[PDB]
């Protein structure tokens, strides 16, 4: 195998980069671990897939989970991703492994980030700021929109958030019922709710159908409304890259010059193979990048590739999210739209912020037909009564999130441990991951206001969990810096020691931030494709 | 064998129409799960014209699949499929059909 | 708007002189599909070096009409000036005013085309046209008929020429009169019957039915898909209701031409409901992709977006053309600028690839229960709408190996003389 | 310096290449031929 710019892991980043460089010309290899996946059989599976794991959210059982290198699912687990300390819990995110990546199935939230957040450290002395600033990042910013085909409320003025060069490809699609009372009742409170940019189309683009409300964004839509990276990886195959599935990436070649020469992966059978290209890219995961950086230590670098300053699996970040479940007195009939349409973006900014992280309040709109079924089954009502409670509980259902600013904390790590192997042998990834005070104050100020809320919206039933939920978008484990010898990464998507590798995924993500923002990652994917160009042009 | 099932518990308490041929499949699945599963439902017809009073294992049957006395309570009304604009001020508010 | 600019719009003459909605209007550069090979629209805007703006009243109506270029090349039969033969002076004239008036030139080339030996000589395409007796004195204004139907007759035969993208062909790639507006399969889509046939044609089909379907393009019983999505969304629905209610009047005149065995009207055609046991499956791999937008049961949407599977024309057709078509490629209309689209599902889709042979097993479940339960579909049915339909008779003779061996036959009856 | 493709041994399958002159029996190249002729005797009236 031979080929100019090999990239590893076939998401939303690397599919990405792959449609920009063919795009450009040279060649492009896309090798993954997961296998050639299809969205018909995901929806087949999500339709047959046993309706108690719906009630409850489960994003990883219809899609199927590969022997060799499997994917986490959290409806009991296969311990593929082990997660240690007092909030091991707020960790507990998941991912999905396959050519299109965890992108298969994502709540189409794409999010530009607050230029105060990429002068975190120099603004409110806490993390580490990105090396860049939010002008450096704005175009990419919109190219990644527009390939994306994002949604956003253009003809209105929101609050302090990201401002725009250039406003949004698509329109807001129009609020449900849900959403509607929502926003009056939280305006009614004090809390602005502001639309979600949204990688879905409010009208046809890119070749793709309009949503019309199927809600089932998470884990699989039926009519692809909503962006994958499948898309990005079939126009980057069509355009004239070569994608190979079941390519488990685990040890790379290095020299004494640090500019890596060989890729070696194992089949699903143990076969290793050796595949040559002048620049080498790898875009996996937060959760696997960094531990395919570990794994793949070799003479020259001990503790790691591109380790000279020993800060990957360190510096993890996973907002975390405070649930919410009961019954409203009013019928909110949440389930219209898509299944994340509002949020409370008015927390995102402030002065508060050197103290506690800014709150992100916001709902979710699934749809709570089977939850609600199935709460009134267990109720044991059977015939009319039955009706009559089930019509109340999925009238009534909603559910709420309020997530957070986690800092990066060097004691986190993601050591591979030799405990719990897999198939290939490969260490199954751990993730130890503490969150600090303060992100504790954070989320007793999103308590207060998720008590506020519910009282004001008169909830029955409530049960909000006492422990931090995920976010299943990893930010971190590769963190950016102008100084080599406290950053890992440089500004330009390169690692520092490494000056022919080229890394580009939310590891390389700096501060965590307050929004679901796989956005960023697509943006800094597509800002190291410029890198690939300079050093092969 | 199948008839039985299908009007097991009454027209009221369940489905006016017919299940679509998803009861041969729920019947054919509970072979497997009880043996006396086609001895006890044919005596059910003659109790009610003991058996729930106190015995409650019998709703197994009629908890399963949701199939939540469904298609369902309101499919007018939120999704699983509809047209784009489906806000429509809620449609109803608690007409059951 | 201007009186040329009407007929412009009517006559199509925007659809194929510009390259999709990217490029400007009446430039040129647009690739249409035709069994010979692919010939490019060339440039129309009146520039005086690169495009027509040396064109005069004589010779741009000879240019449209009678199809021969200013040098003296004879134009391909790919324009409808076949149809345009019979559009009249007095509007012709108004045209070129429209063109050198309207339109902002542009001093921009457009690529040539190009195709194989003998389509490669220009020239040949003269004897071409006198087999196809296209003249066609101009039309002259009928009198047995009222006015509406005299002006119907004018948008459907020579302005809006849709019969040459209805009426089939013959051996030599010429319109048959014997069979008018029957229908035949133009590259990949076929167009299908719109003769006066009640159970064969669109004759079944309600007057205001018709109107609307023209109009817009949606209607609860069809939609306008494939190269009517194109027709529609550039020239129809700019029309008046008056032209367009014309062209009604004139559709219910045209004499019927009925198909080999058919019983019921297309859309008439009511489907059996059926389900599936919760890949090679009809109706389970049918589940997997198109139970959302329609329903399980074919029912489509409750007010109308998305089209009811059970009694449409598209799937009504003996003929799976329309239906091969409509996964390969998905439609996408653009009404008074409010876009529908649906995905295609061929191997170049985006959304979810079907190969060939997954294509033929929905068709097959989907005419079985909810089309026509004759019609039935082929794995090697939807390879050749892949690409571009059943090869034309004629096109087999643009091979290099079949005019050699042609060559010496003619070499055989020269020696063969001495 | 031998070296065998793929299709070579496909070819031996079948009986080796096929001969210039056995393409002609096929029922296609003598209909192509037979109008050939045909045009001969029109073009000479
Ligand atoms: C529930 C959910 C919610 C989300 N919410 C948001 C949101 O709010 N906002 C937002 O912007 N985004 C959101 N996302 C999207 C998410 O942030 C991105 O999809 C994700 O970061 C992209 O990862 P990927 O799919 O590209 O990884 P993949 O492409 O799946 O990673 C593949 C890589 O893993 C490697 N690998 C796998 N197994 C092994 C092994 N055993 N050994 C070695 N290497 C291995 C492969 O070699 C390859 O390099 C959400 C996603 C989910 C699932
Ligand atoms: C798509 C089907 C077309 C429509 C509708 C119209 N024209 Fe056209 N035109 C088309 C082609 C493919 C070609 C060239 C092929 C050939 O045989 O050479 C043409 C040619 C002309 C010309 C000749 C000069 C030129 O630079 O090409 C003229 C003046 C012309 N076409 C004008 C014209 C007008 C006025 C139309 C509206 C009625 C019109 N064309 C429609 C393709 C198509
Ligand atoms: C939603 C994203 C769709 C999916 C998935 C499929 N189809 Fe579709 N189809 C859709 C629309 C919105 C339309 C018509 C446009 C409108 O404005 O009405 C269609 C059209 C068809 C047709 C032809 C109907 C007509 O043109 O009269 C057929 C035969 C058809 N669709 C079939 C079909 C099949 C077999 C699908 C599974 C592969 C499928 N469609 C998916 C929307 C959507
Ligand atoms: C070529 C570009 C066309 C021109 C010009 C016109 N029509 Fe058409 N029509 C065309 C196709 C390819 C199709 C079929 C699409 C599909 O779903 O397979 C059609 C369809 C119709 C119909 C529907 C009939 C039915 O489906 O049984 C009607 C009534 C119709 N077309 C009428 C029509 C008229 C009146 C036209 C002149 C303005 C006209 N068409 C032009 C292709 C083309
Ligand atoms: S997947 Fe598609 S159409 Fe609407 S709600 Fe979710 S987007």
């Amino acid at each position: 195998l031979s080929a100019d710019v090999v990239i590893i892991g076939a998401g939303i980043c690397g599919s990405l980069l792959a449609h920009k460089l063919v795009r450009n010309g040279l060649s492009v290899l896309l090798l993954d671990a997961g296998p050639r996946r299809d969205r018909s059989q995901i929806v087949e599976n999500w339709r047959n897939m046993p309706p108690d794991n719906k009630s409850q959210y489960d994003y990883a059982t219809p899609y199927p989970s590969v022997p060799w290198a499997p994917h986490t699912n959290y409806f009991p687990d296969n311990n593929y991703l082990i997660v240690k300390g007092p909030d091991r819990t707020a960790y507990k995110q998941g991912i999905i492994k396959g050519v299109g990546g965890t992108t298969w199935h994502w709540a189409a939230s794409s999010w530009r980030y607050l230029p105060n957040d990429f002068k975190l450290h120099s603004t409110y002395g806490v993390g580490r700021d990105y090396a860049m600033s939010y002008d450096e990042l704005e175009p990419y910013y919109y190219e990644a929109e527009c390939e994306m085909g994002v949604m956003g409320p253009n003809g209105e003025e929101i609050t302090p958030s990201a401002p725009r060069q250039n406003p949004w490809p698509m329109t807001s699609m129009p609020y449900g019922y849900g959403d509607r009372t929502f926003t009056e009742i939280v305006s009614k409170l004090g809390f602005s709710n502001t639309p979600v940019p949204q990688a879905r189309n409010s009208r046809p683009y890119d070749g793709r159908p309009q949503c019309c409300g199927n809600n089932n964004c998470m884990p699989i839509c039926p009519i692809g409304a909503m962006y994958n990276g499948v898309y990005a990886a079939i126009k980057a195959e069509k355009l004239g890259a070569k994608i190979i599935p079941n390519a488990v990436v685990y040890a790379m070649e290095t020299d004494a010059k640090n500019r890596i020469t060989a890729i070696s992966f194992y089949d699903p059978d143990k076969q290793s193979h050796r595949v040559v290209a002048k620049t080498f890219v790898i875009a996996a995961n937060g959760i696997e990048t960094p531990k395919l950086l570990l794994l793949a230590a070799n003479d020259r670098n001990p503790h790691g590739i591109a380790n000279s300053s020993d800060l990957v699996g360190r510096n993890m970040m996973d907002h975390p999210g405070i649930g919410m479940s009961f019954q409203s007195a009013e019928p909110i009939w949440a389930g219209g739209g898509s299944v994340q349409m509002s949020s409370i973006t008015n927390f995102r900014d402030g002065d508060f912020r050197s103290e506690y992280a800014a709150t992100q309040i916001g709902y979710n709109n699934t749809a709570q037909n089977s939850r609600a079924g199935m709460k009134a089954l267990s109720m044991g009502l059977v015939g009319k009564k039955l009706d009559e409670e089930i019509r109340r509980r999925t009238a009534h259902g909603v559910d709420i999130y309020a997530n957070h600013e986690v800092l990066p904390d060097p004691n986190n790590r993601l050591v591979l441990s030799k405990d719990y192997k897999d198939a290939l042998g490969i260490p199954h990834p751990e993730v130890t991951y503490d969150v600090g005070e303060y992100v504790r104050k954070s989320a007793a100020i999103s308590r207060q206001r998720l008590m506020d809320i519910a009282k004001a919206m008169g909830g029955t039933e409530i049960e909000m969990t006492p422990y931090f939920t995920p976010n299943n978008h990893i930010t971190g484990g590769t963190i950016m810096g102008h100084d080599p010898r406290d950053s890992v990464v440089d500004k330009w998507l390169r690692t520092h020691d490494h000056s022919n590798l080229f890394l580009a995924t939310g590891a390389t993500m700096a501060a965590s931030g307050t929004v679901n923002s796989t956005l960023t990652m697509a943006a800094l994917s597509l800002r190291a494709a410029d890198a690939i160009l300079n050093d092969l042009k | 064998s199948i008839s039985d099932f299908m009007q097991l518990s009454a027209f009221a308490t369940g489905h006016k129409n017919l299940d679509l041929n998803i009861g041969s499949a729920l019947l054919l699945a509970f072979e497997a799960q009880k043996h006396d599963f086609s001895t006890q439902i044919k005596a059910l017809r003659e109790h009610i014209t003991p058996l729930h009073p106190t015995l409650i294992q019998i709703i197994r049957a009629w908890y399963s699949v949701i199939e939540d006395e469904t298609v369902y309570a309101f499919e007018k009304a939120l999704m699983y499929v509809v047209v784009i604009p489906t806000y429509a001020h809620n449609g109803p508010n608690y007409w059951v059909s | 708007i201007s009186r040329g600019h009407y007929l412009a719009i009517a006559a199509d003459c925007a659809a194929c002189h510009t390259n999709g909605r990217d490029g400007q209007f009446l430039a040129g550069g647009y690739a249409i599909s035709s069994p010979m090979g692919n010939i490019y629209s060339t440039n129309i805007t009146p520039s005086k070096t690169h495009g027509i703006g040396n064109y005069t009243l004589e010779q741009f109506s000879k240019a449209l009409r009678h199809g021969i270029r200013a040098d003296g090349a004879q134009l391909y039969p790919a324009m409808p000036y076949d149809a345009y033969n019979r559009l009249t002076d007095e509007d012709v004239k108004s045209l070129y005013a429209y063109i050198m008036t309207e339109v902002k030139p542009v001093d921009a080339p457009s690529p040539k085309t190009q195709l194989p030996f003998p389509f490669s000589i220009r020239a040949s395409l003269g004897i071409w046209k006198i087999a196809a007796r296209i003249e066609g004195k101009p039309y002259v204004f009928d009198h047995t008929h009222n006015d509406d139907w005299n002006r119907g007759r004018y948008l459907v035969d020579e302005l809006a020429h849709c019969g040459e993208c209805h009426t089939p062909r013959n051996f030599l790639l010429a319109p048959n009169q014997s069979a008018y507006l029957a229908g035949a399969d133009i590259g990949s889509w076929r167009a299908p019957n719109i003769t006066n046939a009640p159970q064969s044609g669109i004759g079944s089909w309600s007057d205001q039915d018709l109107f609307q379907y023209l109009k817009t393009g949606k209607t609860a019983h069809a939609r306008a898909a494939g190269p009517m999505a194109e027709a529609i969304e550039h020239s129809l629905q700019y029309l008046p209701d008056a032209d367009i209610s014309a062209i009604v009047t004139y559709l219910r005149s045209v004499p019927a031409k009925a198909e080999s065995g058919q019983t019921v009207a297309n859309f008439e055609h009511a489907g059996r409901p059926s389900s599936y046991s919760v890949t090679t499956d009809g109706a389970a791999l049918y589940e997997a992709v198109c139970a959302s937008c329609h329903q399980s049961d074919g029912k489509g949407s409750k007010d109308g977006y998305y089209p009811s599977l059970v009694g449409n024309t598209t799937t009504g057709q003996l003929n799976p053309n329309d239906l091969i078509a409509s996964i390969l490629y998905g439609v996408d209309r653009t009404t008074d600028n409010h876009e529908i689209l649906m995905p295609a599902f061929g191997p170049d889709s985006l959304v979810q690839p079907l190969t060939d042979e997954q294509i033929a097993t929905i068709a097959d479940y989907v005419l079985s229960h909810f089309g026509n339960a004759q019609a039935t579909v082929s794995a090697d049915a939807v390879k050749q709408v892949r690409a571009g339909g059943k090869q034309v008779p004629l096109a087999k003779l643009a091979s290099p190996g079949v005019m050699l061996l042609l060559g010496t036959g003619g070499i055989l009856g020269a020696i063969l003389v001495v």
